């Protein structure tokens, strides 16, 4: 029914979502990259920058400065995109905290994909087989989960893996409502604690 | 709780004997003879198990009677401070040894003493002498 | 035999289909297969076990009920399998790698009123029994063999899938294949689980006056293993039996758990939203200090103070890697007669985790931690201590003057580093001490007597430091609290015989303890900005106060104000923001802290 | 989609009822019914059905297929088979919901028709799990699921659908 | 009989010669190391052969057996009489293990017979003594030798072999055991306890039994963290003819790794391109706490150290910096240990009422692998070549002194028990905290009375610091400023209302992933806590030496510091000055140029050396 | 950084999944525009002094800048259109009249809009049929039974059923009404639907 929605996110997608707020804290979050030439008046924050300066700042800034010729500054991953972190992910991707690291794994690996680095191939397939990995799981503690404490399932999860879970866990409360009759009665919405 | 003060040769004494005859589960004694661990509870090699085993003092082994001391006056303060929750949370706290319990010392204390140098002097309150 | 085996079949398939056929609810609203659906659920997330209910089985079947409290033995293990095949009929087919069925545990519970360790007589033996208790020690856990392999060690020859009995008791080798003893136990080829032993010891409102607790051996199997700490006070369902490997025909006596029951952390949802109810309404505040020893007159800002203890602060753990301690001590100075000891007797009882121990009964060892020599195996091993038992809670130090100094010389570290440092009988470790300690205590002259100012106490300045707020509890004469504070009293002796109802604006004991069990764990708070400027100005204010006060009596005060006093103002600002579960505590947060504190230091002046 | 609303479209299955009073054809906008003439079968869909049941102005006769034989012997025959097999009826799990907890009276053997329908129920969706699970496993690009009724596919689909979604994008992120 | 299978995909996993050289590469230098064990990472496993990989993790007996097999193979293929020079050839596993990283309390029974990594911390060790393999005998009677190979539950093939040797019959004629032909193997017990911060709430740290055997017994000690991979497997304890359920359960490592010990050009460039790097480095040492520069600096020095002499008559002079901070209530003590206890390479914490005499040096302890009893190390001897940190350090008794006056003396401790009459190397800096008498620091009363230590005591510490809780109201600005803007931070990996979760696992290989400013704020350029760490483990080894214009100012100042103390006040002088505090001079002038990397002792080093005293003998 | 405060408002709306409104928080809005305002002023001065006098390294700043400000647009677009998505679904889940405890978290151009949207939803609601339109607000959930059993949770006025019929809603009272005409009510919380 009309229930409010949240705009979708669509940081998985080649560019993501202007209106989602999701996306936007997920490009939030900060890059590490080499800076290749001098900018003034920018000592303030990191009075000019020199050449060649490391720095971290945000996803949005670094796609906002980034053009594919690198003239202005170079992109590097983070450290856990990068190959030893993408094997930690090939040994057992059940058990790696990824609401600890980064709470947007999926969207950011999938932004991080733009700056066109030579191992973009090994980033995306690892992605794909830390999401084919984590699904089962996924699965059975959503729709098996049924009236008790979920935050130790969770826990683990990245945020779009979170919404998974909430999908399924939504239906599976829907189904066991319908099946003990509680479906059936009107009541008053959620605004009725006001 | 009682509390029986007064001079010498008024039968304090002998009223607490008394009491230790007519009453049931009734213990019996008297200031330096009563220790702080002998009168709550003390902690001890057991025997042959040699392990750190609780064993019941006065207020414990009086759990539902009456403790009776004599000559309350003439403890140390570090043996009559002891009987402060027993005497009104009636229980015993040990954390010794690893033991950390509390045991059950539903104990009425009924005590005898003697005011400062012996004789009660009118002339001073109670909390005085 | 095969009438055996038919009857064994038999009440296999009476179990069977109990658990196929078992419903719950009515035809107005509707049908949930309860156990079935356990069942699935549990063996998709990987659980494998599931609680029977004996109520409900008495329900469905009640000669099955019956056989299973008589000779729970025989038929546990009926039971069990009638689940795993349940479980096979109920899940199948499954997905890859999972293929193999799985051994399901079915523990099971009742809602019958529990016997007593001392009602448990020779007759008991070998049935259910249910019992209460409190775990004084836990074994870790050890692995059990519930099928062998044994190989003959001369010519090889094997016999496989020999099945143990459960419990301790154990299982004579076959002596023919060769040697007397052919056979040898194959390490490879045996299928093990955890087993956990562990003393109950009798509940002190059930030892008959005069006696010593007793206490009784415990035995957990698989999923029962770690699910119970010391501590605790449990409900255990049972089989009471002998152990089988001073005088004779004597055998020892222990009970095989197959159920445990928390009387008192995971929370229903319907409890979640009951707790953010809570945090929500805008009086938590006075709702929780209000629900605080309700029987208690007055006292509110102690209240206050004691909920700010028991919710906490948080912790941090900052770059360089030290961490600053959450937890919230308070000290209880005054007059005797003051509901002290009682206050210290409703937080024991109410914090989560809550020790009460008497100082003068205590040790250093005895509440830090203790080194004693293993009698079974001569090594030395760690005991906790009272410090140790209430990691994550309360220690209630009752008299807490009448320590002798070297003992309160020994929590210094606990207090504040939050750590026991042992280095004794050459095992050296650190092990963890995260508790609030309350303390009680009464004046040098047993009343507070103000002529003689700083010398009331004798506390040393390093260990008052230590204290977040010492309350110095007068008791001061007055009619007309007097005469309202003995009318309460009288009624609430009168109020002995009347149901134990509840009370309006008031949070009951248990769902106060869950609440704060539930706010502990998922709201840490921090300050903010402008709090932290109001908090940096004040405490320049009040350290300045303090130190010209000493400069005018030209003598240092027994009370000191440092900088753990500033984060003590910090962590209770935190514990009041925790209360709301808010994630920062605002300027009005910080000015209730300073209102306390300065409760707390009016009494330091 | 909800379950309240797969119960809507199971409601318009016909079912047979017993009438206890008299009245003539009615023509609904979805097909005309009757007439319903006193203690003679009529068809009438199930909405109508349960209604009338309701006011205790009817009783309902199972459907042919709620029959603990048939039953048994689909129930094997699911479990037999590894893809999923033609159930009875297309809404077979609202139509037992429905006609057991409205009209156990009349249904006889109630108890059993009930439990066979789940040992079904719980044969199918763990198939449908292991359908999951394949493909996502495999990285498929579509699956077949013709035996599935609507309830089944409600129960999990959403949670399927929006996994297979993302799943698409993560393995079609380097289009370049 | 199916094995041929696995020992053939772990001999075409070993031949690396087709496409990338890997492992053939290690096994060539395994044979010229003239190693027995390869040390194989599981990943490349992985990606190799997913399939044996998880069989290898589950199924670790066979397989192993299996790929212990392939690799004699292969080793015979490379070289076959080195092949021969060994009875067999291990294989040790690192990498990535997946959900099998555990601790000793997660490792529960459903883990056996699996490949688990265990982290911990080793609580003791038994002694090596050596397990026979394989005996070989010879028959005088016949001139013919013969062999037999023995096996126990703790092999892999785990078949129990009879104990005793062929003795007086073979043939019926006596044997005699050839011991030099026959081949024998180091066996070792160590325990790994859990790490003790991360237990659940009120529970103490678990344990389990770890076995070594040949190469493996020396790469562990009690107080090491480490990993340990290997084989988990239940020891049944058969009575003969009866048996209990109850199986104890053991370890058997495959390898061991020493996870907390442990590229030099870019310190040896930072100390040119940094500025005094002494003074950075000594702000930033504990940045969680404000102000004490000089108790900081003086912390640098002992974690650097002087450099110990061996003079020519044979004695020694003592290299470590001893450090006495004696203070108020609340004025940070306890926090700068731990600070040490976190940063420095085996810092052994210790309180004053928490610790005994016997604990602090060795205890004897049955050892239970065979009965006999033995000294097991304390709190002191652990620290060797190390830090120990005392708080409380007012509250120890006497007797228990006794023990410290031996180790900060003569850098030894004397024992004398079971049956051990030894000197132990106890070579370690003592940082003790303690308080003043009465609590508080009182102006009104000399420092010898102030503190209640004997001066004989006193003597043995190279620096002693009095700091105090002075209520000025601009230090009081910045230190509770710095303290709001600690209690204020946040780590980013973290959310905005997080409570901070009570410890649990989180290591999930057996190798650091992730591989100097900090970057928030602009004042002197703070460094950060890794690279400190670094730093300070390559600037321990340097080893400088004096110089003529170094030594003539430390001289002179030394001279004028005694001729200082003829009219200096004796009522309130720190400590007498004396040759004891030259060697303190000359040790921090040691630490100072280990700290700029100099391997000269400058008149830089000298005057800041002599700075430093003058402010802890002459400044509260 | 820059944008840390226009964080605040995305982070003040993520916060809330549930999809109630919380109160405008227009002093952040001021903040976040007051620092466009700034930022624009800086990229300006340093644009035009770049072009003028032929400075060439101006232009990453120039970029960096230009990049922040859409970054500050794009975050309060996003907050106020996620207020918007709130803000709609009001008008389905509890009805036209906004409770006041509510309305007080809306602004003046929020409630702007609101009207303007509920204008438009009723003429989209008229159109549908020849006279009356269809009210789709209504018929939420699936319909099970004509009448319905519904009980007075608030004391509230009289409430016509058809004309001369109508039924006081004091508390506690309990009819038996059509569902249709109950549906509302019991949407909004004066009825409890019962059985
Ligand atoms: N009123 C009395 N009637 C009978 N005997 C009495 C009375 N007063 C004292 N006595 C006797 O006095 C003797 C001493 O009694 P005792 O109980 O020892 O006195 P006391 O109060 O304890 N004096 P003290 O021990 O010095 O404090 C006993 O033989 C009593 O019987
Ligand atoms: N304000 C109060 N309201 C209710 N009961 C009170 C109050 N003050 C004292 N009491 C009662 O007085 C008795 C003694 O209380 P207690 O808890 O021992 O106070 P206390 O100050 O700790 N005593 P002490 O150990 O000598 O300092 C108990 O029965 C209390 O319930
Ligand atoms: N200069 C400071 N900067 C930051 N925190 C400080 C400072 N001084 C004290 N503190 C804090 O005060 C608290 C107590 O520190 P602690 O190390 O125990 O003091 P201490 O000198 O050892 N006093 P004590 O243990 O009573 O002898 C800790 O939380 C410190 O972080
Ligand atoms: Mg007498
Ligand atoms: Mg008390
Ligand atoms: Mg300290
Ligand atoms: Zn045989």
């Amino acid at each position: 029914s009309e229930a409010y929605f949240r705009v979708e996110s669509g940081a998985l997608g080649p560019e993501e979502n202007f209106l989602s707020l999701d996306d936007i804290l997920m490009s939030h979050e900060k890059l590490p990259v080499r800076t290749e030439t001098a900018m003034p008046r920018l000592g303030a924050f990191f009075n000019a920058v020199p050449q060649g300066s490391k720095l971290e700042l945000p996803l949005w800034l670094a796609k906002g400065l980034f053009d594919n010729k690198r003239r202005i500054l170079s992109v590097e991953l983070p450290k856990i995109y990068q190959e030893g972190w993408r094997t930690v992910f090939s040994a057992d991707p059940n058990v790696v905290d990824l609401h600890k690291m980064g709470p947007h794994f999926y969207g950011f690996g999938s932004q991080l994909l733009h700056f066109d680095s030579p191992e973009n191939a090994d980033i995306s397939q690892s992605l794909l087989q830390t999401f084919i990995g984590r699904f089962r799981r996924i699965m059975d503690s959503s729709q098996n989960a049924y009236n008790e404490d979920t935050s130790a399932l969770v826990a683990r999860l990245d945020e779009m893996e979170r919404g998974l879970f909430q999908t399924g866990q939504k239906g599976l409360n829907d189904f066991q409502c319908w099946e003990k009759g509680q479906a059936s009665q009107i009541t008053a919405s959620n605004l009725v604690q006001n | 709780n009682v509390l029986l003060c007064g001079d010498p040769g008024t039968a304090k004494s002998q009223f607490l004997k008394y009491i230790e005859k007519v009453s049931s589960r009734a213990i019996f004694t008297t200031g330096q003879g009563a220790s702080a661990v002998g009168l709550t509870a003390y902690v001890q090699r057991h025997p042959v198990s040699r392990e750190w085993t609780l064993e019941a003092g006065a207020l414990v082994l009086a759990d539902r009677g009456v403790c009776l001391i004599d000559e309350f006056d003439k403890m140390n303060d570090q043996d009559r401070t002891s009987i402060h929750e027993a005497m009104e949370q009636q229980s015993i706290s040990i954390s010794k040894a690893g033991i950390v319990t509390s045991l059950q010392a539903r104990c009425t204390v009924i005590a005898a003493a003697n005011p400062i140098g012996g004789r009660y002097d009118p002339s001073l309150t109670f909390s005085e002498n | 035999a095969d009438e055996g085996q038919a009857r064994k079949s038999q009440l296999q398939r009476r179990f069977k289909e109990f658990l196929r056929q078992y419903r719950v609810g009515t035809d107005r609203t509707g049908f949930t297969f309860k156990y079935r659906d356990e069942l699935k659920r549990h063996y998709n997330l990987g659980e494998y076990w599931i609680e029977v209910e004996m109520e409900d089985l008495a329900s469905f079947d009640e000669d099955l009920a019956d056989y299973l409290y008589k000779q729970p033995a025989e038929h546990l293990q009926l039971l069990e399998e009638a689940a795993k095949e349940v479980a096979d009929e109920v899940t199948r087919p499954r997905p890859s790698g999972e293929e193999v069925l799985q051994d399901i545990q079915v523990m099971l519970k009742s809602d019958a009123s529990p016997s007593s360790i001392r009602s448990l007589k020779s007759d008991m033996m070998s049935h259910l029994v249910k019992i209460p208790g409190i775990i004084i020690a836990a074994s870790a856990v050890r692995a059990k063999a519930t099928r062998i392999s044994i190989q003959c060690r001369s010519c090889r020859n094997t016999l496989t899938n020999i099945a143990m009995r459960p419990g301790l008791e154990g299982y004579a080798l076959p002596r023919k294949c060769c040697p007397l003893d052919p056979y040898f136990i194959m390490p490879d080829k045996c299928k093990c689980v955890d087993f956990q032993t562990l003393k109950l010891q009798e509940l002190p409102d059930a030892v008959p006056h005069g006696e010593m607790p007793r206490h009784m051996q415990l035995y957990c199997d698989r999923y029962l293993c770690d699910k119970v700490v010391p501590g605790n006070r449990v409900t255990i369902m049972g089989i009471y039996s002998i152990k089988k490997f001073v005088g004779v025909g004597i055998r020892s006596s222990y009970i095989r758990v197959l159920g445990i029951q928390v009387d008192t952390g995971a929370v229903s949802p319907q409890e979640e939203e009951e707790f953010r109810r809570l945090a929500a309404l805008p009086n938590v505040y006075e709702v929780i200090s209000k629900s605080i020893a309700p029987s208690i007159f007055g006292g509110t800002d102690m209240k206050k103070a004691i909920a700010c203890l028991l919710f906490g602060g948080s912790r941090k753990r900052l770059p360089d890697g030290l961490t600053r301690r959450g937890d919230i001590n308070l000290l209880m100075l005054g007059d005797p007669g003051t509901a002290k000891s009682q206050l210290l007797k409703f937080v024991e009882k109410c914090s989560p985790i809550g020790v009460y121990t008497s100082g003068k009964g205590s040790s250093a060892a005895g509440l830090t931690a203790s080194v004693m020599r293993d009698p079974s195996s001569r090594n030395f091993i760690m005991e906790g201590g009272a410090m140790v038992l209430a990691d994550g809670g309360v220690v209630c130090i009752d008299e807490f003057d009448k320590m002798r100094e070297d003992d309160r010389v020994a929590i210094h570290e606990a207090m504040e580093q939050q750590t026991i440092s042992i280095a004794k009988a050459g095992i050296t470790t650190t092990l963890n001490s995260r508790c609030s300690v309350l303390a009680a205590a009464n004046s040098v002259f047993g009343r507070w007597d103000e002529t003689k100012g700083e010398d009331n106490i004798d506390f040393m300045p390093t260990i008052l430091s230590r204290f977040d707020m010492i309350f110095i509890v007068k008791d001061e004469h007055n009619e007309e609290r007097d005469v309202m504070l003995a009318k309460h009293v009288i009624t609430l002796h009168v109020s002995a015989l009347t149901q134990t109802q509840a009370v309006e604006g008031e949070i009951d004991l248990a769902k106060l303890k869950k609440f704060i069990a539930y706010c502990r764990v998922k709201c840490g708070p921090r300050l903010s900005a402008e709090a932290a400027e109001k908090l940096k100005n004040r405490y320049i204010i009040m350290r300045s106060g303090a130190r010209q006060h000493e400069r005018d009596s030209d003598r240092r005060s027994s009370i000191p104000i440092t900088v753990r006093q500033l984060e003590a103002i910090v962590r209770i600002a935190e514990a009041l923001s925790k209360m709301k579960l808010q994630p920062f505590a605002t300027e009005a947060d910080v000015e209730e802290a300073l209102r306390l504190f300065q409760v707390s230091t009016l009494d330091a002046a | 989609m909800d379950a309240a609303e797969v119960e809507f479209l199971a409601e318009k299955e016909l079912v047979t009822i017993i009438p206890n009073f008299s009245l003539d054809k009615i023509y609904l906008i979805g097909g005309d019914l009757g007439p319903f003439n006193p203690g003679l079968p009529v068809e009438v869909p199930l909405w109508l059905a349960i209604n009338l049941k309701q006011r205790q102005k009817c009783r309902l006769l199972p459907p042919e297929w709620m029959d603990v034989e048939k039953l048994e012997k689909m129930r094997d025959h699911e479990r037999k088979e590894e893809t999923f097999t033609p159930m009875p009826s297309p809404y077979y799990m609202e139509l037992t919901k429905l006609l057991l907890n409205h009209a156990s009276d009349n249904i006889p053997k109630a108890d059993e028709i009930r439990t066979l329908v789940k040992d079904m129920w719980d044969t199918r969706i763990a198939k449908l799990r292991v359908s999951a699970d394949s493909f996502v496993r495999q990285q498929e690009a579509h699956a077949k699921l013709d035996n599935l009724t609507l309830m089944e596919i409600n129960t999990s689909g959403t949670f399927l659908t929006q996994a297979l979604n993302h799943m698409y994008k993560l393995r079609t992120n380097l289009q370049p | 009989v199916e094995l041929r299978e696995a020992q053939r995909d772990y001999l075409d996993f070993l031949d690396d010669e087709e496409d990338q050289g890997i492992y053939q590469s290690k096994v060539r230098e395994l044979i010229s190391d003239n190693q027995y064990r390869l040390i194989v990472n599981v990943n490349d496993l992985r990606r190799k052969n997913e399939k044996r990989a998880n069989r290898l993790l589950n199924n670790a007996f066979e397989e192993l057996v299996a790929f212990q097999r392939a690799l004699k193979d292969f080793v015979a293929s490379i070289d076959a009489t080195y092949a021969k020079q060994y009875e067999e050839f291990y294989v040790g596993l690192e990498g990535s293990f997946g959900s099998k990283h555990v601790s000793p309390r997660t490792l529960t029974s459903c883990f056996l017979s699996c490949v688990v990594c265990v982290e911990g911390i080793v609580t003791k060790c038994s002694l090596v003594r050596p397990k026979v393999v394989r005996s070989v005998h010879y028959c005088p009677a016949t001139k013919k030798t013969i062999e037999r190979r023995y096996s126990d539950l703790t092999t892999l093939v785990a078949f129990p072999s009879s104990s005793v040797y062929p003795t007086k019959d073979e043939e019926n004629n006596p044997l005699e055991t050839e011991y030099g032909l026959s081949v024998y193997k180091d066996h070792q017990t160590i325990t790994i306890q859990e790490m003790p911060e991360k237990a659940p709430a009120g529970q103490l740290p678990r344990s389990v039994d770890v076995i070594l055997d040949d190469d493996l017994v020396d790469k562990a000690k009690p107080g090491d963290r480490v990993q340990v991979v290997g084989t988990y497997r239940c020891l049944p304890g058969k009575k003969g003819g009866y048996t209990s359920g109850t199986f104890r359960t053991v370890l058997i490592a495959c390898n061991v790794k020493q996870m907390s010990k442990d590229i030099a050009k870019i310190k040896k460039f930072s100390k040119t391109r940094s500025k005094d790097i002494f003074d950075q480095l000594a702000k930033s040492l504990a940045p969680s706490i404000h102000g004490h520069d000089y108790v900081k600096k003086a912390i640098l020095c002992l974690l650097l150290g002087g450099v110990e002499r061996d003079l020519e008559n044979g004695s020694h002079i003592r290299g470590d910096i001893n450090i006495l901070l004696i203070g108020d209530p609340s004025v940070a003590k306890s926090q700068l240990l731990r600070y040490v206890l976190c940063t420095a390479p085996r810092a052994i914490p210790t309180t004053g009422r928490g610790s005994s005499g016997v604990g602090l040096t060795a205890a004897v302890t049955t050892d239970q692998e065979t009965g006999e009893r033995r000294l097991e190390a304390g709190a002191m001897v652990l620290a060797d070549r190390g830090v120990v940190c005392i708080d409380e350090f007012d509250k120890m008794s006497d007797m228990d002194r006794t023990a410290i006056h031996e180790v900060m003396e003569q850098g030894r401790v004397t024992i004398a028990k079971a049956g051990i009459h030894a000197r132990l190397n106890a070579r370690c800096s003592v940082l003790a905290a303690a308080n003043p008498v009465y609590g508080r620091y009182d102006q009104y009363k000399t420092p010898m009375e102030n503190i209640g230590l004997q001066d004989s005591l006193l003597s043995r510490f190279d620096l002693l610091f009095i700091m105090l809780d002075q209520m000025d109201p601009e230090q009081d600005r910045e230190i509770s400023d710095h303290v709001l803007r600690m209690h204020r931070y946040r780590a980013p990996g973290e959310q905005d209302g997080d409570a901070m979760p009570l410890g649990s696992a989180v290591d999930i290989l057996a190798t650091d992933d992730p591989n100097l400013h900090g970057t928030k704020k602009k004042k002197e350029k703070m460094v950060s806590a890794a690279f400190m760490k670094k730093y300070i483990h390559v600037a321990k080894i340097i080893k400088p030496v004096l110089t003529q214009e170094s030594a003539t100012y430390i001289a002179e100042e030394y001279s004028r510091l005694r001729s200082q103390d003829s009219m200096s006040s004796d009522t309130a002088r720190t400590s007498p000055v004396t040759a004891r505090t030259l060697e303190t001079l000359i040790r921090l002038a040691t630490a100072h140029a280990k700290a700029r990397m100099s391997k000269t002792v400058d008149l830089q080093d000298a005057e800041e050396a002599v700075e430093l005293v003058q402010y802890a003998y002459f400044k509260k | 950084m820059f944008c840390e405060k226009a964080m605040e408002l995305i982070r003040e709306l993520h916060r809330a999944p549930e999809g109630q409104l919380p109160a405008f928080n227009e002093d952040g809005l001021r903040q976040v525009l007051e620092e466009m305002k700034a930022l624009y002023e800086q990229n300006q001065s340093d644009v035009n002094e770049a072009k003028s006098g032929g400075r060439s390294d101006l232009i990453p700043t120039i970029k960096f800048r230009h990049c922040s400000l859409l970054r500050n647009r794009r975050c309060t677009v996003a907050y106020l259109y996620d207020r918007l998505l709130r803000i709609r679904a009001l008008r389905w889940e509890y009805g036209s009249v906004l409770p006041n405890a509510l309305r007080f978290h809306m602004a003046a151009e929020e409630m702007e809009w609101f009207n303007n949207y509920k204008r438009s939803l009723a003429t989209y609601m008229r159109s549908l049929g020849g006279d009356e339109g269809l009210d789709i607000t209504q018929d939420m959930k699936p319909p099970k039974s004509l009448y319905i059993e519904v009980r007075c949770l608030k004391d509230y006025g009289e409430f016509e059923v058809d004309d001369g019929t109508s039924v006081l809603l004091k508390k506690n009272s309990q009819h038996f009404l059509p569902r249709w005409k109950c549906e509302q009510l019991i949407r909004q919380g004066v009825l409890e639907h019962i059985l």
